[PDB]
């Protein structure tokens, strides 16, 4: 961490990928850490596509509000990551729309 | 200008949630003016919130510099702070704004919160000016989403979180302090004269907890000494600024070399007259200390000074 | 056998009741005036299925619940700290990092 010498986000994601929660609690979030703007978001967006439970409720500990992340666009990117544990949700949605859909479609909340 | 505002009715009154926090918490806010006398602020307090006349009144003062505490200081502060105000039903007057030993008080809410039931009714006194939204709060009577987010290039810090209650004091600008003051200390004083529920004769005591500050602290604490009805005053002595240095002269007392401290400002000015007239009276001055001697608990240091 | 019919004995009440209160109010032997009503009226749930309430008593409501998640969680967690196997375990590895 203290070897690379680059942002917070860096170190941030770097703990992200990791799945070390409390090396980012103890080291990471600390007396001012001057956070870029957008960057506890963009965290926050990608540790949700990756099925970290601990790393989302601690950036919302610190000040990420739902109601603010939370968009339209950032729903869809949600419903169509990849860097997840198998799902079932592709084979629903063909069902319902009956196999018209081309290969690697784009899911839509209609579709939802 | 001479403090030429002209007084309109407030605009800013009603409820309050903390959005982003680690929490779910409300919060009712006023918005008053300097001059309010202490009487019409009870009423609204006794009555608009329906709070009863506490049986304990703490006064916490700080320093507004974001300092640090080492640690199983803050924790055995808070700990020993929170059981003395849930045992026995009291009121936290605290500065409001999230720095310094706010935010100390702040987490140690949290702490408490986190494992136990109850509500304490901390009541946060804070001038208008620094909030950094002074918008996004004038629905009068209505909830409105507050952001705990905080960034540093703002100059005007967000209120505190874990606040159950809140007085907001407008004088007029922004970015500057000093407009509560007299407000809070005619507040306390008006609180300590209503007469407890026992028929004996006694007020509601108050009590005063200083933990780190500066130059100031020692102005307030000798202004409590004075008055006509004492109020005692409890330091923590390893916060390292003013407490510290009141902690030093509880010791060996009635070395002015060892008064070279420079923490303030040049070694040719001095406090020292209004040192030792806190050193001289200092039979209401109680210290809190670890194993150096007793009261290992802050909750047995504060109830034993009332 | 005996647990089971009662558990779908009191699980069926509710379509019992909901049947009867679709139902209309002639019995069968002379639901023939009423049989042909819907017809006129063809071409011209207050409670009982819901409760319809105010902005007010909604909130009320949402805090109410909220209020009891949080005791709820509180006190699952403060019964599972103070089981015997949690303390026997959490006796153990202090004392074997005392001794340590």
């Amino acid at each position: 961490l203290k070897g690379a010498n680059a942002s917070a986000p860096d170190q941030l994601s770097l703990a992200l990928a990791w799945n070390r929660v409390d090396i980012a609690r103890s080291q990471i979030f600390i007396y001012g850490q001057q956070w870029p703007v957008g960057s506890l978001e963009q965290a926050m967006l990608d540790a949700l596509v990756l099925d970290r439970v601990d790393f989302v409720k601690l950036l919302i500990e610190n000040g990420v509000s739902m109601h603010r992340f939370l968009t339209i666009s950032r729903l869809e990117e949600l419903y169509n990551t990849r860097h997840g544990p198998s799902n079932t949700l592709y084979h629903l949605v063909r069902d319902v729309k009956k196999g018209n859909l081309p290969p690697d479609y784009r899911i839509s909340l209609i579709d939802i | 200008i001479s403090k030429h505002t002209q007084l309109s009715p407030t605009d800013a009154f009603g409820t309050i949630e903390f959005q982003g926090g680690g929490h779910s918490n409300k919060a009712m806010y006023v918005r008053v003016s300097f001059d309010t006398k202490p009487d019409l602020l009870l009423h609204l307090m006794t009555k608009e919130w329906q709070l009863e006349l506490p049986k304990l009144l703490i006064s916490v003062h700080g320093g507004l510099q974001n300092f640090e505490l080492q640690p199983k200081l803050k924790q055995v502060f808070g700990k020993g702070l929170i059981k003395a105000a849930m045992t026995t039903g009291a009121w936290i007057f605290t500065g409001g704004v999230n720095t310094g030993v706010i935010r100390h008080v702040g987490d140690a809410l949290k702490d408490h919160a986190s494992k136990s039931r109850g509500k304490i009714c901390t009541i946060g006194i804070a001038p208008w000016g620094i909030v950094e939204n002074q918008e996004d709060l004038i629905g009068r009577d209505v909830v409105r989403p507050y952001q705990t987010m905080s960034n540093p290039m703002s100059k005007l810090t967000v209120l505190n979180s874990m606040h159950s209650h809140f007085i907001l004091a407008d004088n007029g600008t922004t970015g500057k302090y000093g407009a509560e003051v007299k407000l809070r200390r005619q507040l306390e004083k008006h609180i300590s004269l209503q007469k407890i529920n026992t028929r004996i004769g006694q007020g509601v005591p108050v009590v005063a907890l200083i933990v780190e500050g500066g130059p100031n602290v020692i102005s307030i604490v000798l202004e409590y000494l004075r008055d006509t009805p004492p109020v005692p005053v409890v330091v923590c002595d390893g916060s390292g600024r003013a407490s510290d240095i009141l902690a030093f002269g509880h010791k060996y007392s009635e070395v002015t070399i060892q008064k070279t401290f420079t923490y303030t400002r040049t070694q040719a000015q001095h406090l020292f007259i209004i040192l030792m007239e806190c050193m001289k009276k200092k039979e209401l001055i109680t210290v809190f200390r670890m194993g150096s001697e007793g009261h290992q608990d802050i909750d047995l240091a504060i109830l034993t000074a009332l | 056998v005996k647990s089971i019919s009662n558990q779908v004995w009191k699980f069926q009440r509710y379509q019992l009741i909901m049947t009867f209160h679709e139902r209309p109010v002639l019995p069968p032997p002379l639901i023939i005036f009423s049989h042909m009503t819907m017809i006129f009226q063809h071409v011209c749930r207050d409670y009982g299925l819901k409760l319809f309430i105010t902005d007010d008593e909604l909130k009320k409501v949402h805090d109410f619940e909220e209020q009891c998640i949080e005791e709820y969680f509180r006190e699952k967690d403060d019964r599972f700290n103070s089981s015997n196997d949690e303390r026997i375990r959490v006796t153990s590895e202090r004392v074997e990092n005392m001794s340590m």
